[PDB]
């Protein structure tokens, strides 16, 4: 019987070859579709297509706008206008 | 019983001895040596349950290394890996065994190089990222580099342990940008997605160059095995086995997996590159051991030329050849270590090394006698031994693929039946030299019991291979297969 009981606790050991080949499946699948994903990833520039347009690049145009009213750069027939009205 | 496990059983062993005083050497030697055969053990327990059927790697674990850029660490073994996982495990204890005398000089300091040697050792054969593979390559390199120089034997050890850091540092650098260039190309650093992707004819021989330059660095090629005898030379007696059962395996491990399935093409079109450099470094490498007057010398250019006689045998892409390559490794690895074992033995006894002042220790040292004899007769692959096994069905596969370079490399039967036989009877046979030598000492207990598993797995390995042969079959097999689908 000792020899069964060992065949029995082999058994018990190594795993499973269903387990074994449904996560190989599952991790080749997912390291291909990461793979691609990063690979996506790096394919952008470094400069993005819109930054001419974003917000925070064009920062000058608010501030100059509001401050455009300061007699250190007011367009001298404006300041003629406002003192004839 | 996981690979996890496997690896993490040295970084305990090594922490607690860390953390030990260096006072405590009988401590700090029986908790070394505890770690290392619980590790042996255990690695003994994962070969009772290893399924030689499926080509899939077996205890496959992931962690969390990189979420992104896909390079998590796998953990895995197929069978190839195996044996050497086994072989390292194995060879660990015996070199804390080695210096159990004197160990209050070698210090904590000796054990711990060598735990953290036997972590890296496992971390690499059980992996399944290239980078990650390559990181614990190179990180092979620091323990070895302070091992050789820390306990040399003299001040060549300087020298021998640059031109080993030097060397495995080129190879290692190139082997990282092919290795980064494949990362960039695919997308992953995963094994199975490397091995089921396409190269470019161009990319693939350029990425194959610069593996093969790495791989060559390790296993002694013709033009890169000068560093080695050395570094054997140099390097304590457990250091030189180490190196010798151990990194060069690694090195031929390495290539075996990662050049010949990676790229099918490539290898073919270097196949004959390899075929007349495994041969001319067979045949010049038996010539000078024969000329040879240091032992590790001898020992060390025997490595050369059987780690030759291994490269020679895998591109003879068929079963017999490459299995017989791999048993021929683990063979190699045990007789070197044996060998290497009885050179320290003299040594440690007679602080020399040069033959002439050795002979006739029949009289004095018997069972030293029949030891140095039978490992002798292992590294001349004698019939009924491991080495046979390895070194025939090398030749039955190199014979089937090319009958020339199989001829050159049965070659080397008759000189590696020259150089052993010549050392053997300078040592060993003859008259004693009393104004050289008139104190003697056989083995004693622990030597004794040191090369006790090195004759039982020898003769084991040649007398009934069939459990190795049997455990690698199938990933034999499906390596051959990777590149054609008919």
């Amino acid at each position: 019987f000792i020899m069964e009981f060992a065949e029995n606790l082999v058994l018990k050991l190594m795993e499973d070859p269903k387990e074994r080949d449904r996560r190989f499946r599952e991790h080749v699948y997912r390291v291909k579709d990461r793979c691609e994903k990063t690979k996506e990833m790096w394919s952008y520039p470094m400069r993005p297509y819109g930054f001419w347009t974003f917000e925070r690049h064009n920062s000058q145009l608010a501030w100059d706008a509001q401050i455009s009213q300061v007699p250190g750069r007011r367009d001298p027939y404006d300041d003629l206008l406002q003192h004839y009205s | 019983f996981d690979l996890s496990g496997l690896i993490l059983c040295p970084v305990l062993g090594s922490i607690i001895l860390i953390f030990i005083p260096n006072s405590r050497i009988r401590l700090i030697r029986l908790i070394g040596l505890c770690a290392s055969l619980i590790t042996f053990l255990y690695s003994l327990v994962l070969w009772i349950q290893f399924d030689p059927s499926t080509a899939k790697f077996q205890f496959v674990e992931s962690l969390r290394w990189l979420p992104y850029e896909n390079i998590n660490l796998n953990l895995g073994i197929d069978g190839l890996s195996f044996f050497f996982v086994i072989l390292t495990t194995f060879l660990i204890p015996i070199c804390i065994l080695v210096g159990w005398s004197g160990m209050r000089s070698y210090g904590k300091e000796y054990i711990i190089a060598f735990l953290i040697c036997e972590f890296l050792m496992i971390a690499v054969f059980c992996m399944l990222d290239l980078l990650l593979f390559y990181v614990f390559f190179e990180s092979v390199l620091i323990p070895m580099f302070i091992i050789i120089g820390v306990w040399g034997s003299r001040q060549r050890k300087i020298k021998a342990a640059y031109q080993f850091f030097l060397y495995t540092l080129l190879g290692s650098v190139f082997m990282l940008l092919a290795i980064l260039l494949i990362l960039f190309q695919t997308g992953t650093a995963d094994l199975q997605i490397s091995l089921t992707t396409e190269f470019s004819e161009r990319r693939q021989i350029f990425l194959w160059i610069a593996f093969f330059a790495a791989f060559a660095v390790k296993v002694p090629m013709v033009p890169v095995h000068i560093w080695l005898p050395e570094a054997h030379v140099e390097a304590p007696t457990a250091g030189s086995v180490i190196l010798a059962g151990i990194l060069s395996k690694l090195g031929t491990y390495g290539f075996l997996r990662f050049s010949i399935p990676m790229f099918p093409e490539a290898t073919l079109c270097f196949t004959p590159f390899i075929y007349t450099l495994s041969a001319i470094a067979i045949i010049y490498t038996s010539l000078t051991t024969l000329r040879q007057i240091d032992l590790k010398k001898i020992i060390a250019y025997s490595s050369v030329a059987h780690m030759n006689l291994v490269t020679i045998g895998m591109f003879s892409l068929n079963i017999q050849g490459i299995g017989g390559s791999i048993l021929l490794m683990l063979s190699h690895g045990l007789v070197l270590s044996a060998l290497f074992l009885c050179v320290g033995v003299l040594y440690d006894r007679h602080k020399t090394r040069l033959v002439r002042y050795y002979g006739g220790l029949v009289s004095t040292m018997p069972n030293f006698s029949t030891i140095f004899f039978f490992f002798t007769l292992a590294n001349m692959s004698l019939p009924g031994t491991s080495s046979f096994i390895g070194e025939f069905l090398i030749s039955v596969g190199a014979f089937q693929r090319n009958s020339l370079v199989a001829t050159l490399a049965a070659l080397g039967m008759i000189l590696g039946a020259a150089y052993s036989l010549w050392l053997y009877n300078r040592v060993v046979s003859g008259n004693l030299k009393a104004d050289f030598l008139h104190k003697f000492s056989d083995l004693n207990g622990r030597e004794v019991f040191i090369f006790i598993p090195f004759l039982v797995g020898v003769v084991r390995m040649g007398v009934h291979p069939k459990v190795f042969l049997d455990r690698m079959h199938t990933y034999v097999s499906n390596l051959v297969q990777h590149g054609k689908f008919n």
